[PDB]
């Protein structure tokens, strides 16, 4: 640099101090002699420099060089991003996303896929489409440094951490996987930390963009990012916790007491006179109060338990030939439940198919309807018979839907948790049991 | 009111 | 368990009419023909594997519950207790403590010295 | 005209200062419990050095804590620009008063009304409030110093109760980067008692400020800190320069500098409170 | 074998788990599930967010790095 | 001084208390009691680990 310097020619040529520097690396040194207020730093001169830096895996001078006056939003062209993703992507790394592709797909990684695709064959978000270059690359000063220009930033970082994670779930080769593992608890815990600070700082605010679905970032919030990748730790952060408390109790305040809105339920004139103490005429505090998920989730509870009891006092006591009211009232029930399971179905029909739980709950539906047309056909005695055992089938069933009811409460919740886990261990113990 | 006031200052 | 009997006395038998005696049955049944005794143990071929089967899972929920429960106390056990003895023995001596130090038999003729 | 991409207006140089402040507090603005004007060259680019882009983040929370008033030139093209920027983001996140002053006739673009403007010298639109003085037609020199300065003397010479600071109004004045109109308004304001902060470490002409806290070491000093600012200059220009340095440090008992060794936080308050 | 799977807190996963079940609820309509098919039969026929977001991620990354400054080496750099 | 959750103020005033450990246990389950309120989450854990 200094014969460079001195040479009566490179003197007023700084673009070229600047670009031996670059390919030199020499960031503290260039800080203190170039850039200086001597001479203007326009963004079309910087711009050469900027994607040299970009290339050559120049973290520090891309930050210095955004410091200095350059406008990333307007240096990313649609031209230039083509290229980069097109020349400078290792074919190694989309060989790997085509094997996670193929093998290991999600509702995010083809969105990426068809991103790249786009760009290499031939927008909206350059600086994510940026982030999601260096992410893939593994790549963590520079992904750093493009995070703090994106605007969804914990948004931006729930989606790195999945795409991490989904793409170090292959096997092709071991170092990248756990580079990229790594990178995504990095991000995890840069979103975590940032949505503490953020909620800490204000609530509203926070909830507000914790729903914030956004403009097409991976077609999700964060909330169903941080679901569809696991990340408990995320969701079960206070602020999340209490946004959920306030979600489930709806208009209700928070901390009334239990047994004072069971009352209230049962006693119905009860609720206009103020113990159930709302939050925020009469009737708008009925409709409050009838609105409320809790509320809801109590009556169909009750409404559940006594279909139950009804549907096993008919099965037992009344399986008479000829039709009987209290079946009839069953018939009817079980058709208002199948419209249920059709409403369910039209909303996140894919999740509802590949539920284990929702599918036990169709089938059971399933066999219901075809033991009460067994039971139809009177006139074959072996029919009457099939009909009562798929009936008891069916009413076993639904008594696994009521089990998976209990859920909701933090006393016995966990406990349920526990016996699901234990369930399959123990059956391999039984089972080596069995052969021996 | 503004526009006279304005007005009146200059 | 009482689903599992419910059911099993569902295809078992049919239109019991007495309510005392039906409830009684179905209710105790069900725990005796898992473990305490199989009497129940229509064609004869495919009738015993359902009976099998349902004993199989009957056992094995059982066995669940049981290993699941004696992990739960395990968690409960890890805490310590003498802190909490401690805390209730403060209750326990002050109990003692505040009242007249007198044998309990003869108490009665101290609280009448007590009244006046 | 009303500005809109607050609150434009075009006022001569001949015009009282008197009836300026009676707008500003009659159905604009409140009573101000300080007053905080930075001074900075017309070049465009500026060194956004971190210790400069936190030094002033720290200066305008302060601002806004106390609810002090904030002078700058009013330009889109510099430093001014990052304090509108970080003045319309501390507003997003009780409000903050900013006002530019500028020459009417130095602006690229002049339209008569509520106009609006959309992006010579272009203004930053951050700003609330803007100033245009008419004294020419696409004048370079700069023709709003004087209304400015005195503007700043009238506003100390204003009495306010209800502030702690005894009697009058408090003011301050920043120094950043160099230049003549830098030494110009130094001048002016030390000459007018108004106490004068001078970031060292940083800045041009700063850094030279700091170390002089008789012609021969200042020129040395200047010379050692504008290499190209000094060989442009012809030399009545540099003995005006000096005569200005001289000056603004005889009396010295009013400014204090920023010192490089204090890094850490609450300095900015620290310095000021003691200028103070 | 059972004490090994127990060591592992379950709290964390019944909040993972009561997001979904949450959900189901709070999508559906509010009404008592035995009256239900009477409403389904009706059935049948940000700026700035995102600017206040940006501000804490400022403070964020401020906090972050003051971690760096803990250090004496600003000290000996003062001595030298 | 407690009830604002104010820190350094309420030691310093503290020190001149004459029941210095009866009213820190007072402190104490004051602050404990309120931070059991559920209208906002920031207060009732600040008031939380003031009293502990
Ligand atoms: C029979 C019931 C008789 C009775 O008096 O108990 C009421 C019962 C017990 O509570 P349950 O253990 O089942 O449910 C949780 C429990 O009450 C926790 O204590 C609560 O936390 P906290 O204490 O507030 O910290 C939590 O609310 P949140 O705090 O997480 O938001 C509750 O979700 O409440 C119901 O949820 C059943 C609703 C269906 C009614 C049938």
């Amino acid at each position: 640099y200094k014969a460079f310097s001195t040479n009566e020619q490179d003197k007023d040529n700084w673009n070229g101090q600047l670009k031996l520097l670059l390919e030199w690396n020499q960031l503290d040194l260039a800080s203190d002699e170039i850039f200086t207020n001597d001479r203007r730093w326009e963004s079309a001169d910087l711009q050469e420099v900027m994607f040299t830096a970009l290339i050559k895996d120049r973290p520090k001078f891309v930050r210095l060089f955004l410091e200095n006056g350059l406008n990333l939003q307007k240096f990313l062209t649609n031209e230039v991003l083509t290229e980069l993703f097109s020349t400078h992507f290792s074919t190694l790394v989309y060989r790997n996303l085509q094997i996670a592709k193929n093998s290991y797909n999600d509702a995010l990684l083809t969105f990426v896929w068809k991103l790249v695709a786009n760009f290499r064959r031939s927008t909206r978000h350059p600086l994510q489409a940026l982030f999601i270059w260096a992410i893939l690359q593994n790549k963590k000063e520079l992904s750093k440094v493009i995070w703090e220009q994106t605007k969804g930033c914990t948004l931006a970082a729930l989606g790195a951490s999945k795409l991490l994670k989904t793409l170090a779930k292959v096997k092709n080769d071991i170092n990248a996987a756990g580079e990229s593992e790594e990178l995504a608890n990095e991000y995890e815990t840069r979103a975590v930390e940032l949505f503490t600070e953020c909620y800490s700082n204000d609530e509203d605010l926070a909830e507000q963009l914790l729903v914030y679905s956004c403009e097409a970032w991976g077609g999700s919030n964060c909330l169903e990012l941080a679901v569809e990748a696991t990340d408990q730790h995320f969701i079960a952060q206070p602020g999340v916790q209490n946004f959920l408390s306030k979600q489930w109790y709806g208009e209700i305040s928070r901390d009334t007491k239990n047994w004072k809105i069971i009352l209230c339920l049962f006693i119905i004139p009860l609720v206009g006179c103020g113990l159930v103490s709302f939050r925020k005429k009469l009737l708008w505090y009925y409709v409050a109060f009838f609105t409320s998920p809790f509320v809801v989730f109590s009556w169909n509870v009750v409404f559940y338990i006594a279909f139950l009891l009804l549907f096993a006092y008919v099965l037992l006591m009344d399986f008479h030939s000829v039709p009987h009211t209290p079946e009839l009232i069953l018939y009817a029930l079980v058709f208002v439940l199948f419209c249920d399971e059709v409403r369910q179905w039209y909303m996140n029909g894919v999740n509802y198919f590949t539920d284990l739980w929702n599918v036990m709950d169709t089938l059971g539906l399933f066999y219901f309807i075809a033991g009460i047309v067994f039971r139809l056909h009177s006139s074959n005695k072996s029919s009457l018979y099939s009909g009562r055992v798929i009936f008891c089938l069916d009413y076993i069933i639904f008594t696994l839907r009521l089990i998976h009811i209990f859920t909701v409460s933090r006393n016995l919740g966990p406990k349920i948790i526990m016996l699901q886990r234990m369930l399959i261990d123990v059956f391999f113990f039984l089972f080596l049991f069995a052969v021996w | 009111d503004l526009v006279n006031f304005i007005q009146a200052n200059f | 368990m009482v689903a599992f009997g419910v059911a099993r006395q569902g295809i078992l038998r049919q239109n019991e009419q007495r309510w005392r005696w039906i409830f009684r049955s179905v209710i105790y049944e069900p725990y005796l023909a898992m473990f305490g005794q199989v009497p129940s143990d229509f064609p004869e071929w495919i009738t015993i594997p359902l009976v099998c089967i349902y004993m199989l899972s009957t056992n094995i929920l059982l066995v669940n519950l049981l290993v699941a429960m004696f992990g739960y106390t395990v968690g409960i056990v890890q805490e310590n207790n003498d802190q909490v003895w401690k805390f209730q023995r403060y209750f326990l001596v002050q109990e003692y403590c505040n009242r007249l130090n007198i044998p309990f038999p003869f108490v009665v003729f101290a609280y009448f010295y007590m009244v006046v | 005209g009303d500005i809109q991409f607050g609150k434009y207006l075009r006022l001569s140089c001949d015009t009282d200062s008197e009836t300026l402040y009676e707008l500003l507090t009659q159905h604009w603005h409140l009573k101000t419990p300080n007053l905080v004007i930075s001074v900075t060259g017309g070049a465009k680019n500026f060194a956004l050095k971190p210790r400069m882009r936190k030094i002033f983040s720290r200066l305008i929370y302060i601002a806004q804590s106390k609810g002090a008033w904030i002078l700058t030139g009013g330009t889109h093209y510099g430093l001014m620009k990052y304090i509108g920027e970080v003045v319309r983001d501390n507003t997003i996140s009780e409000n903050i008063v900013a006002i530019g002053i500028a020459a009417w006739g130095m602006v690229s673009n002049r339209d008569t009304l509520s106009a609006q403007y959309i992006m010579l010298y272009i203004l930053d639109n951050n700003h609330t409030h803007l100033l245009l003085v008419d004294n020419g037609c696409h004048g370079h020199p700069t023709v709003e110093a004087k209304l400015r300065n005195q503007l700043e003397k009238y506003i100390s010479e204003r009495t306010s109760q209800d502030s702690n600071y005894g009697g009058k109004i408090p003011i301050v004045c920043f120094a950043q980067g160099g230049g003549r109109e830098t030494l110009k308004a130094i001048n002016t304001s030390v000459k007018s008692k108004i106490p004068c902060v001078v970031v060292e470490g940083s800045g041009q002409i700063a850094d030279v400020i700091a170390s002089l806290v008789t012609s021969s070491m200042v020129k040395e000093k200047l010379v050692r800190f504008l290499p190209r600012t000094v060989s442009r200059l012809p030399e009545e220009e540099i003995e005006s320069w000096i005569k200005w340095l001289k000056e603004i440090l005889e009396s010295s008992h009013l400014l204090t500098v920023i010192k490089m060794e204090e890094a850490g936080d609450e300095i900015v308050s620290n310095a000021i409170s003691y200028a103070l | 074998y059972t004490v090994g799977i127990v060591q592992e807190n379950n709290d964390q996963v019944w909040k993972f788990q009561r997001y979904f079940l949450v959900q189901e609820y709070c999508n559906r309509l509010n009404i008592p599930f035995p009256f239900v098919v009477f409403a389904y039969f009706y059935m049948v026929v940000d700026n700035e967010t995102l600017a206040w977001e940006g501000v804490m991620k400022e403070n964020y990354l401020v906090k972050i790095n003051t971690k760096a400054n803990d250090n004496s080496e600003e000290m000996r750099h003062r001595f030298r």
